[PDB]
RNA sequence: UUUGCUCCACACAAUAUAGAUGGAUACGAAUAAGGCGUCCUUGUGGCGUCGCUGAACCAUAGCAGGCUAGCAACGGUGCACUUGGCGGAAAGGCCUUGGGUGCUUGCUGGCGAAUUGCAAUGUCAUUUUGCGUGGGGAUAAAUCAUUUGUAUACGACUUAGA
RNA sequence: CCCUGAAAAUGGAUGGCGCUCAAGCGUGUUACCUAUACUCUACCGUCAGGGUUGAUAUGAUGCCCUGACGAGUAGGCAGGCGUGGAGGUCAGUGACGAAGCCUAGACCGUAAGGUCGGGUCGAACGGCCUCUAGUGCAGAUCUUGGUGGUAGUAGCAAAUA
RNA sequence: GAACUGGCGAUGCGGGAUGAACCGAACGUAGAGUUAAGGUGCCGGAAUACACGCUCAUCAGACACCACAAAAGGUGUUAGU
C-alpha cells in the first residue's frame, strides 16, 4: 500500500487534439505538431495549442 | 511454419462462468458481473470464482495468435483468400461456415498452390 | 523404519503417546500398540475418574445411543484420545487411522515380536518425582471395563513363556560371546579393531 | 415452566426398547455362579 | 535483555554563561546496551535531580566489566519494586560469578517470584560480600559448607529419536 | 547383493501450507535420516522421484514417475521443500519418494 | 441348472495398490535403580563389569548377480522330504530330529559383460479376478405359492406338508 | 501462585484432543512457520513525460522510449460486445443446402462475445462503413403458456345389500 | 446524547476457532525471496527449543477487544519487611 498525496491516474484535463473531425483542421495539426516538436519556438507550441480549442475558447477576432 | 514468436501464455485458460449458471437453468453461462450489496463473488470471499480483469489480458505479442503462431482470417471465395497471398507466414485462411462442399474444394484448391494454411480443412469433404 | 513399529504403551503417558502416535499414523509409519491397560495419566486417579464421570454425563438429551460414546476400555480411551488428534472425518485421517491398533495386554502375533517405547512419552523422564499419576486399566476398571482380571491372566502366562524364552536366548547369547571371545587376538580381529570393529 | 404438580413417569426406562423379541424362545443371558466342589449338574430346564 | 551489561553513564546540565563545568553525575546502569543504558541513565536523574534529557548532556558511557569473571562470589542486592497494590524494598543474595550474571538472575527471580517485570525494579545496590558469617539468607548460606558434595538422582537423557528399543534407566 | 538401493528414502508430508491455506506447488519432503536444516543442505538441489503403479500401458510400463528436486530446508528439523514438474497429487500424504545422489557434489 | 461346484499345481489375460525396495532384531520388573558374568553358605548375598543411546546388532562382494577349475574345513545358508514337541488372547506361529539336494565371498585362479550410446522407476513387488491345462474331492437348500395362529396394519414371525 | 468465598436449568466446550520439573503462570535468548503487505522480475491496463518527415520504404488518433500507478457500494464518465429495421459497399454466402436448433468436439477475446467442425434442417442470410430504435432479464406474491416434486399419495367410507 | 481522530458502512486478504468495526495489512495477473499480527505437542505449516523460578486445584490454568467476578479469609507453598 501507498500513502497516496496525490489523485491517482488523472488526465491532464487540457486537450491534446482537436475535438472536430475537420480533415484540413487535423492537417494544420499535424504540420504545427511537427512544428513545435521540431522547433524551439515558443510560437508554434502556442498556434499547436490554440488548434485545439472549442468555438467559446475562440471568439472572433 | 509461422514467423518465430515468444510462448504463447494464456495467464487464464478456465472459463469464466456466470455465478449459479451451474445452480439454475435459467442462468445461462455468459459470463455476468455480480452487482448485488451481499454478493461474495462482488465482495472477492475467499474460495469463490474468479471475476475477469484487465490484469488477464494477453502479452500483446502473442494475442490473437492461434497455437501454430497464425493470426485467423475468415475467407469466403478465392478473392478473400488471395490476400493473404504476402502474409503466409502470419495469417491462415479459414472457410466461412457457409461455404458450399464444390466451392471449399476450389478454395482449398487456390489456397494449397498459394502456401496459405487452412484451418478447417476437412470442412464438408465428401468421402 | 520398520513396516510395523510395536509400542509397548506401559509406562507412557497418554497424551503425549497419542500424540507422538498421530503424527507416524499421519506421516504413513504403521503402528501397533500393546499393553494399553499399563498406560499412565499424570493426576490423581481420583481426579482422573472425576474427569471421566464429566465425559460420562455428556450424552444427546433426545436419544442417548446417538451421542458421544463412553468406551471404557483401555484401549479406547488410547484411541479416543489419538482421535481429535487426527482429523479422522477426511478420508486422510482415516487412511491414518487404518493404520493403528491398540490392544490390552500383548496378544498374538506380536507377543513374539520387538516392543518399543517413546522416551518422550515415558512417564519416568517426563513426569517430576512424586507428582501422582493414574493407571488406566485401573481407571477403566472403576469405569466399567470389565476385563481386567481376564487381561492379567494371560498376561501372567505370556510372561512365563517369554521368560522362558529368554532364558534360551541368554543362555546362546552367553556361548556366542564366549566364541567372540576366542575370536580376539587374531590378526582377522586386530584388523577389524583397527578399522573401527 | 415446571409441570405444577409431580407425577412419577409413566413406565420403566430399564425395559426399552419395546420391540418384538428376536426369537420366540427367551435367551439365558446369566448362569448361576459356578461351584466346583458340587456334582455336576444342569443349570437349567425347558418346558411348555 | 537478560544478556545484561554494565554501563558507567556521566552527564550533566548543560552548560551556561552562570554555571560553567557543571557537576557530572554518574551511575551504573545494568543494560542490554548503550542506547538503553543511557535512557535509563535520564530516567533516574530526572527522578533525583531537577533536569532533564533536553537541558543535559551525556559525556561518557563505559561498558565496565567484572574484574575476576570466573570467581565464584556472592553477592547482596537490595531492589525496590513495584507490586500490584505499593512500593516494596527488598534483600536477596545471589551466589554468581559475575554482577551482570547476578543481576540477570535477580531479574528472572523476581519476575519469577513476584510477578515484577523489568518495568518495575529499581536495583538500589549489588554488593559483594566480603566473607561468609555475613551471608544472611539460608538458600545461599547451605551452598557455603565445608567439602559440598551432592549427587544428581533420576537423570533424564534426552533422545535423538522417536523410538527407543532399550527401556531407558535413570541412573547417574 | 540383495540391496541395490541409490536414493535415500523419504516422504511426502504435505504440501506447503498456512493454517488454512496450503499451496499444492512446494512439497514437505521428511528424508529418512536427517534430524536438522544444517544436515539438510547435503540434499538441496537432489533430484527426487515419486513412482507409482497404474492399470495401462502406457509406453511399454505399468510404472509411472513424477520428478522433482529438493529446493531449501524447512523448519528446524531436517524437512525440505521440493517442486515438481506437476505438483504432486495429495493423496501421497504419506507417501514413499526416492532422493537420488544426483546432482552430486562430492 | 447347461461337463455345474470345490481344493491343489502351472500357463495366459485382466485388475488394482493410503504406497516393499537388506532384516518388525520377542524377558520381566525398578528408575532414590538395574543388566550381564562369576563365586558361595542361595540371599533383599559377595565380587567384577556395563550403560552416558539403535551412530547398535545381524546381514551384507559375484550377467538384479552368469559359466567354469581348484585349496581348506565339515561349518554357514536355501529347497522340498522329514521325526517329533509346544503354542487358543486374534492359536495359524515357534522350537526340533535325520538324510538328500543346490549355493557358499573362508582362500586361490580362468572366461563373459561393451552400443540402454553422458541420466530418464528404466519395469525385478502383491490385493483380487476371469479364461485354460491336469490331478484330487463332495453330490444341497432357500424363497414364492399352500398351511398354523403361540404372530400380525403390510412386510415380518411362528407352525405343517412328497 | 494455589485454595475457600463460587448456586440454574438439553450434553459441551482454554476451538478440540489432551497437557502437571507442562503443552500451565512470570521472564529472558535464539531458531523456525506464513498475507492479496515489502523487495526484484515478467505480463495486462491506466496516467504522465518524451522521440519519430532534406518522404519517417505513402498507417503520426501509427510506431516507439521512459517513469509511476491499479481496493471500491451510491454515483459519474470512457472504450467496447450483442439485437430488430434503414442508406452504401463487399459485382459477399446459399437448394452442390440460407436461417434456426442440438453438440462434457476445436480456436480467438480479460469480458460482453466471435469463429470453426459434426448432427438435424429446408429458403433465405451475412462482413464492413454509417443511420435508427418498441435494442440485451433471474427476480417485480411480474404477464401469458407449458412442466415438475409432492404422488400412484389424499381421496372414490352418509342414504341397511 | 455530544467532542477529536481513526474505522465499518463502501473491503476483500493474514491473525483473534467462530464475528461489519479489534490486531496486521488494504487488493491488476504470475514467479521468487522476506516479513507483519499471530504462532511452532497433535489436529496444523513451524523447536515435545534453550534458561531461571512459581503452581498440584475430590469445582487448576492457559493471552488484549472478549465473552466477568468481589469484599473477606487459609502454619498450602514461595519470596520479602
Ligand atoms: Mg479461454
Ligand atoms: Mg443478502
Ligand atoms: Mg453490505
Ligand atoms: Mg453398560
Ligand atoms: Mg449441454
Ligand atoms: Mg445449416
Ligand atoms: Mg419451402
Ligand atoms: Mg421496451
Ligand atoms: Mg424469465
Ligand atoms: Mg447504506
Ligand atoms: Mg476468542
Ligand atoms: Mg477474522
Ligand atoms: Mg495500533
Ligand atoms: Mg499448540
Ligand atoms: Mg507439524
Amino acid at each position: 500500500g501507498i500513502d497516496h498525496t496525490s489523485k491517482q491516474h488523472k488526465r491532464s484535463g487540457h486537450r491534446t487534439a482537436p475535438k472536430s473531425d475537420n480533415v484540413y483542421l487535423k492537417l494544420l495539426v499535424k504540420l504545427y505538431t511537427f512544428l513545435a516538436r521540431r522547433t524551439d519556438a515558443p510560437f508554434n507550441k502556442v498556434v499547436l495549442k490554440a488548434l485545439f480549442l472549442s468555438k467559446i475558447n475562440r471568439p472572433p477576432v | 511454419a509461422s514467423l518465430p514468436h515468444p510462448k504463447i501464455v494464456k495467464k487464464h485458460t478456465k472459463k469464466f462462468k456466470r455465478h449459479h449458471s451451474d445452480r439454475y437453468h435459467r442462468v445461462a453461462e455468459n459470463w455476468r458481473k455480480q452487482k448485488g450489496i451481499d454478493s461474495v463473488v462482488r465482495r472477492r470471499f475467499r474460495g469463490n470464482i474468479s471475476q475477469p480483469k484487465i490484469g488477464y489480458g494477453s502479452n500483446k505479442k502473442t494475442k490473437f495468435l492461434s497455437p501454430s503462431g497464425h493470426k485467423t482470417f475468415l475467407v469466403a471465395n478465392v478473392k478473400d483468400l488471395e490476400t493473404l497471398t504476402m502474409h503466409t507466414k502470419t495469417y491462415a485462411a479459414e472457410i466461412a461456415h457457409n461455404i458450399s462442399a464444390k466451392n471449399r474444394v476450389v478454395i482449398l484448391a487456390r489456397a494449397k498452390a498459394l502456401g496459405i494454411k487452412v484451418t478447417n480443412p476437412k470442412g464438408r469433404l465428401a468421402l | 523404519v520398520e513396516p510395523v513399529v510395536v509400542i509397548d504403551g506401559k509406562g507412557h503417558l497418554v497424551g503425549r503417546l497419542a500424540s507422538v502416535v498421530a503424527k507416524q499414523l499421519l506421516n504413513g509409519q504403521k503402528i501397533v500398540v500393546v499393553r494399553a491397560e499399563e498406560l499412565n495419566i499424570s493426576g490423581e486417579f481420583f481426579r482422573n475418574k472425576l474427569k471421566y464421570h464429566d465425559f460420562l454425563r455428556k450424552a444427546t438429551a433426545f436419544n442417548k445411543t446417538r451421542g458421544p460414546f463412553h468406551f471404557r476400555a483401555p484401549s479406547r480411551i488410547f484411541y479416543k484420545a489419538l482421535r481429535g488428534m487426527v482429523s479422522h472425518k477426511t478420508a486422510r485421517g482415516k487412511a491414518a487411522l487404518e493404520r493403528l491398533k491398540v490392544f490390552e495386554g500383548i496378544p498374538p502375533p506380536y507377543d513374539k515380536k520387538k516392543r518399543v517405547v517413546v522416551p518422550q512419552a515415558l512417564r519416568v523422564l517426563r513426569l517430576k518425582p512424586g507428582r501422582k499419576y493414574t493407571t488406566l486399566g485401573k481407571l477403566s476398571t472403576s469405569v466399567g471395563w470389565k476385563y481386567e482380571d481376564v487381561v492379567a491372566k494371560l498376561e501372567a502366562k505370556r510372561k512365563v513363556s517369554s521368560a522362558e524364552y529368554y532364558a534360551k536366548k541368554r543362555a546362546f547369547t552367553k556361548k556366542v560371546a564366549s566364541a567372540n571371545a576366542t575370536a580376539a587376538e587374531s590378526d582377522v580381529a586386530k584388523q577389524l579393531a583397527a578399522l573401527g570393529y | 415452566s415446571h409441570r405444577k404438580y409431580e407425577a412419577p413417569r409413566h413406565g420403566h426406562l430399564g425395559f426399552l426398547p419395546r420391540k418384538r423379541a428376536a426369537s420366540i424362545r427367551a435367551r439365558v443371558k446369566a448362569f448361576p455362579k459356578d461351584d466346583r466342589s458340587k456334582p455336576v449338574a444342569l443349570t437349567s430346564f425347558l418346558g411348555y | 535483555m537478560a544478556h545484561f551489561k554494565e554501563y558507567q553513564v556521566i552527564g550533566r546540565r548543560l552548560p551556561t554563561e552562570s554555571v560553567p563545568e557543571p557537576k557530572l553525575f554518574r551511575m551504573r546502569i545494568f543494560a542490554s546496551n548503550e542506547v538503553i543504558a543511557k535512557s535509563r541513565y535520564w530516567y533516574f536523574l530526572q527522578k533525583l535531580h531537577k533536569v532533564k534529557k533536553a537541558s543535559g548532556e551525556i559525556v561518557s558511557i563505559n561498558q565496565i566489566n567484572e574484574a575476576h569473571p570466573t570467581k565464584v562470589k556472592n553477592f547482596g542486592v537490595w531492589v525496590r519494586y513495584d507490586s500490584r497494590s505499593g512500593t516494596h524494598n527488598m534483600y536477596k543474595e545471589i551466589r554468581d560469578v559475575s554482577r551482570v550474571a547476578a543481576v540477570e538472575t535477580l531479574y528472572q527471580d523476581m519476575a519469577a517470584r513476584h510477578r515484577a517485570r523489568f518495568r518495575s525494579i529499581h536495583i538500589l545496590k549489588v554488593a559483594e560480600i566480603e566473607k561468609t558469617a555475613d551471608v544472611k539468607r539460608q538458600y545461599v548460606k547451605q551452598f557455603l559448607t565445608k567439602d559440598l558434595k551432592f549427587p544428581l538422582p533420576h537423570r533424564v537423557q534426552k533422545s535423538t529419536k522417536t523410538f527407543s528399543y532399550k527401556r531407558p534407566s535413570t541412573f547417574y | 547383493a540383495e540391496s541395490h538401493r541409490l536414493y535415500v528414502k523419504g516422504k511426502h508430508l504435505s504440501y506447503q501450507r498456512s493454517k488454512r491455506v496450503n499451496n499444492p506447488n512446494v512439497s514437505l519432503i521428511k528424508i529418512e535420516g536427517v534430524a536438522t536444516p544444517q544436515d539438510a543442505q547435503f540434499y538441496l538441489g537432489k533430484r527426487i522421484a515419486y513412482v507409482y503403479r497404474a492399470s495401462k500401458e502406457v509406453r511399454g510400463s505399468k510404472i509411472r514417475v513424477m520428478w522433482g528436486k529438493v529446493t531449501r530446508t524447512h523448519g528446524n528439523s531436517g524437512v525440505v521443500r521440493a517442486t515438481f514438474r506437476n505438483n504432486l497429487p495429495a493423496k501421497t500424504f504419506g507417501a514413499s519418494v526416492r532422493i537420488f545422489l544426483y546432482p552430486s557434489n562430492i
